[PDB]
């Protein structure tokens, strides 16, 4: 029914006030470890496209800076079509992003989600998604948690172990209910840092839609999309739902 | 000093204006894993309300205001008091009001200083702990402040056109209760006043255009929404309450 | 040594003579106070043993004329009265069978404590705060309103039943200038300075002596409006930043000398916690009241929302999870 979407897509309209609180897991600055740069914009724009049940997600990429190749700045979110649910997200391959101009020196960093449940490591669905996107690719890739609740926002930065990575391709089972064997030592602290002195860019499907909840079965996992740079349409927004009459 | 009881009073027919400085010194906090605390201040503004007909003067208070000064939560209260006493000094004889009650004691003195020039007009304390500080949750209100470039004073209505058809003392209690429940769960009070799309809020309006019908319902969600808050901070049960002081969990 | 006689003693009183006292029975054998020294100013002060809420008594010089007390049925009071015929004073004074039943005012021979009280205060400036001017002596007691809380009254009035002392308000226009709200509000040296002392007490003697009258009002007769203007003569220097350096000295001296007098069981309602603080811990001069602060902790330890910070509309926080 056209009144329960419209429900929804209200309280969505309220998650910017989320911003105002804004927490990050932090420890004891490590030297030799890296850091991750997050522009605010970004952050700001990324809360208000997401959802208050489902997990959203994208991917981040970006390069060190010239004096300091131990600071990754974030440049560029790139929201790739995606299913969410309460709890995981199955979200599409690492996409292929070279032939877009500027575009060069880019790294690809890892990924960002949102999630209604506080921890202190990936979960069990965080590890078999993050497994199955970068064992083969990238592992030093990192996770990006925003545990997303009403009045703020709490971020951490994870980084997978081999470990992990294997239990993770063991149970790539969509299922995930086994949890067999899941420790919270497969993830361990990335240093990360919010900044509202950088500014960053979204890159998003050509044809705009990214959710494809309210079209399951038009959603290819293995697909192979086209990318533009663009500003990302929000969770209800009426390109995401079944076009009828 | 106003409280609970000669709280009837505010509703007779001498003007008075309630003057809330909560908002004149506003802060974003930044906090390294250190320990290091920085400030950095954002708009703010005055709110002076008439309680008898819903007039808001809304004074801005721009950033510049704080450029170069130190002992800012001190001159934050001189500023507001001269504030209100220009305000005052603006309106006919006839308009002025007999009483001003402030919403926080250390505003007394201040104010009562730069009001020297009228001996007849009272200023006043209050043991209520008014929930006027939510008025920035009004996103009006809060949009006008942040987009500020220099001081400016906004007039407002805030019982929108209640007035038509409530008491001022039903309207004063609708708007008490709309701003208590926005300070204790911003996002579910919003959601309240958001749930039917099919209500909207006129361009000269704060408030949905609710029925008559429909506040009674609005109401007392909001004051459910209160009563369970105060039931989870403390673990107290709204069952095993009485009618007790409901009015003066609302009130303070 | 002067001699004050009394009439008779028909209604039971606790009777003071400056700091001393003593309680007389009911209807006994009871003529007067002798062995008095010639100082400058004493205070003869009474408390029936009905009332509770109630302390009335005289201020006198005995260098001034010839004082005595009668108790008078229609007022129900011990009053005080000048004798004008020598002869039949000094035929009462100096009877030998009344004078064995009179009192002797007690001494510590080397205490000037009295003295210390008392130093600024003259019975001229008495008769000016307490107006009565067919006696040479005033009478002043627990309940006598100020002239200051009266302005605003359209009443009629007993001028001789208010005391009039100089009138000090923090917030009114002869204490801010138009324009230095803020200035005048938190350094009170132009109300001090130009207001008070060059304008009405041309001196600091006759300040000094306003505050210790006041103080003894309010110790003696717990009068709430005595209380009221020793405490705002205090404040009104210590939150100057310019004092005449003779006068800062001298008001630790001063000061002290109260504070060590006072009793602990009505003072809890005489000493006004604010003010105090403030005087003794943040205001301009608080240095220059050592010996006061040293004794007002050993006698009264236990005398010694969030407004004052920004408000907090949110932040960033880099904390461990």
């Amino acid at each position: 029914s056209k009144n329960e979407w419209r429900k929804s897509a209200i309280a969505n309209t309220l998650l910017y006030l989320r911003l105002k609180n804004i927490y990050v897991s932090a420890d004891d600055f490590v030297e030799e470890q890296n850091v991750y740069v997050l522009p605010k914009n970004l952050l700001k724009k990324f809360i208000e496209i997401s959802d208050v049940k489902i997990q959203v997600a994208a991917f981040i990429y970006g390069m060190s800076a010239k004096d300091h190749p131990k600071v990754k700045e974030i440049k560029t979110v790139v929201l790739v079509p995606q299913l969410g649910h309460v709890g995981s997200v199955q979200i599409s391959n690492i996409p292929d992003i070279g032939d877009l101009p500027d575009t060069e020196g880019l790294e690809l960093l890892g990924w960002i989600h949102t999630q209604t449940e506080e921890l202190k490591f990936m979960a069990a669905s965080e590890v078999a998604t993050h497994s199955k996107l970068f064992a083969d690719k990238k592992r030093d890739c990192i996770d990006i948690s925003i545990f997303s609740t009403p009045g703020s926002v709490s971020l951490s930065a994870y980084n997978l172990t081999d470990e992990g990575y294997q239990w993770g391709e063991e149970n790539k089972d969509i299922m995930n209910v086994l949890s067999e064997g899941f420790e919270p030592t497969f993830s361990t602290h990335a240093q990360l840092l919010l900044s509202d002195r950088i500014t960053g860019n979204f890159i998003i499907p050509s044809g705009n839609v990214w959710n494809y909840t309210f079209m399951g079965t038009a959603f290819n996992q293995e697909g192979d999309y086209n990318f533009k740079y663009g500003i990302p349409l929000e969770f209800y927004n009426e390109m995401h739902r079944p076009v009828h009459f | 000093a106003m409280n609970s009881s000669n709280y009837a009073e505010l509703f007779n027919n001498d003007i008075k204006l309630f003057v809330d400085d909560t908002n004149v010194y506003r802060v974003t906090v930044h906090k390294t894993f250190e320990g290091n605390v920085a400030t950095k201040a954002i708009n703010g503004c005055i709110f002076t309300l008439n309680p008898k007909t819903g007039h808001l003067f809304l004074k801005i208070i721009h950033t510049s205001v704080w450029a170069g000064q130190k002992r800012l939560s001190q001159l934050a209260k001189w500023k507001t008091a001269e504030e209100v006493s220009a305000l005052v000094r603006s309106l006919p004889k006839e308009e002025q009001p007999k009483q001003i009650i402030v919403t926080r004691k250390a505003m007394l003195d201040p104010l009562e200083v730069h009001m020297l020039d009228f001996p007849n007009i009272a200023i006043r304390p209050t043991e209520l702990r008014l929930p006027f500080s939510a008025a920035m949750s009004i996103d009006k209100l809060s949009d006008v402040v942040m987009k500020a470039t220099e001081p400016q004073m906004v007039l407002f209505n805030i019982y929108d056109d209640w007035l038509d058809r409530i008491s001022s003392y039903t309207a004063f209690s609708r708007l008490t209760l709309l701003l208590r429940a926005l300070k204790t769960n911003e996002e579910s009070a919003k959601m309240i006043l958001l749930s039917d799309p099919t209500i909207t809020i006129k361009s000269y309006h704060l408030w949905p255009s609710f029925t008559d019908e429909q506040w009674i319902t609005i109401e007392s969600q909001m004051r459910d929404l209160i009563l369970t808050e105060y039931g989870r901070k403390y673990n107290v049960n709204i069952s095993a309450l009485t009618q007790t002081e409901i009015k003066d969990i609302i009130l303070g | 040594m002067n001699t004050v006689p009394f009439t008779s003693a028909p209604i039971e009183v606790t009777i003071g003579i400056d700091q001393y006292s003593f309680n007389v029975k009911e209807n006994q054998p009871f003529h007067g106070i002798k062995d008095i020294p010639i100082g400058h100013v004493h205070v003869i002060h009474f408390q029936h043993a009905d009332n509770s809420s109630m302390r009335y008594g005289y201020w006198f010089d005995c260098r001034m004329g010839n004082f005595y007390i009668q108790y008078d049925p229609k007022d129900g009071l011990y009053k005080m009265m000048e004798e004008r015929d020598g002869a039949k004073f000094e035929n009462i004074v100096h009877n030998f069978k009344e004078r064995q039943m009179m009192v002797s005012y007690p001494k510590i021979d080397e205490d000037d404590t009295w003295y210390n009280l008392t130093e600024f205060v003259q019975m001229d400036k008495i008769r000016k705060i307490v107006r009565k001017d067919e006696n040479q002596f005033s009478y002043v007691d627990s309940s006598m309103t100020t002239v200051q809380e009266n302005e605003l009254s359209s009443s009629s009035s007993d001028p001789a039943h208010s005391l009039n002392y100089t009138v000090i308000n923090f917030k009114s226009r002869e204490a801010i200038r138009p324009g230095h709200e803020m200035e005048d509000f938190l350094d009170k040296s132009y109300y001090l300075n130009t207001v008070m002392l060059q304008g009405i007490f041309k001196n600091s003697s006759n300040y000094f002596g306003e505050l210790q009258f006041a103080f003894l009002n309010a110790m003696f007769f717990g009068n709430y409006g005595s209380s009221l203007q020793w405490h705002a003569m205090i404040e009104l220097i210590c939150s100057s930043a310019t004092v005449p350096k003779h006068m800062l000295d001298k008001l630790d001296e001063i000061l002290y000398y109260q504070i060590k007098t006072l009793p602990e069981q009505y003072s809890d309602i005489l000493l006004n916690e604010r003010v105090w603080n403030i005087c003794l811990y943040s205001s301009f001069q608080k240095n220059s009241l050592h010996n006061t602060e040293k004794i007002m902790e050993n006698k009264y330890p236990e005398l010694l929302d969030d407004e004052h910070n920004p408000t907090i509309v949110g932040g960033l926080y880099y904390q461990r999870p």
